[PDB]
């Protein structure tokens, strides 16, 4: 709910 | 939805392997891992293509679409994978990059839509 645990932001 | 076919061997109800080569420099395609369909079974997320430009390694690859589903990566199943393992596999020291590509039918999975207008 309006929250999370881990995120991503890596690419190539 | 006018969709042109490239090869009969390629359908929408089967899996097709996709081989690639080691690239260089950053800035290019992107892999989305944000799940929300069945977040009931933690530790088992999935990876999918979010962005992709023409003329890119993934481009020449032969054929790819924003949403593709990778079942295996160089022999690394989606069985609990970190957020730094995938990328590392894309540039791993391995000789070549062999991964399995899955393209279910239209309806099973949603459609990804990134910024950008239409005209």
């Amino acid at each position: 709910m309006f929250r999370d645990f881990d995120y991503i932001a890596d690419w190539c | 939805t006018p969709h042109v076919k490239d090869y009969s061997f390629v359908t929408e109800d089967n899996t097709f392997e996709v081989k690639l080569f080691k690239n260089s420099s950053g800035l290019g395609f992107s892999f989305s891992r944000e799940d929300n369909l069945i977040p009931e079974q933690i530790n088992g997320s999935i990876v999918r293509v979010k962005k992709l430009f023409p003329g890119q390694p993934a481009a020449e690859s032969g054929k790819i679409d924003v949403g593709d589903v990778i079942l295996k990566v160089n022999g690394a199943p989606l069985k609990g994978l970190s957020q730094q393992d995938v990328i590392s596999a894309l540039r791993g020291t391995a000789p070549e990059v062999s991964l399995l590509l899955c393209r279910p039918a239209p309806g099973v999975l949603p459609e990804i839509d990134t910024p950008g207008n239409s005209s």
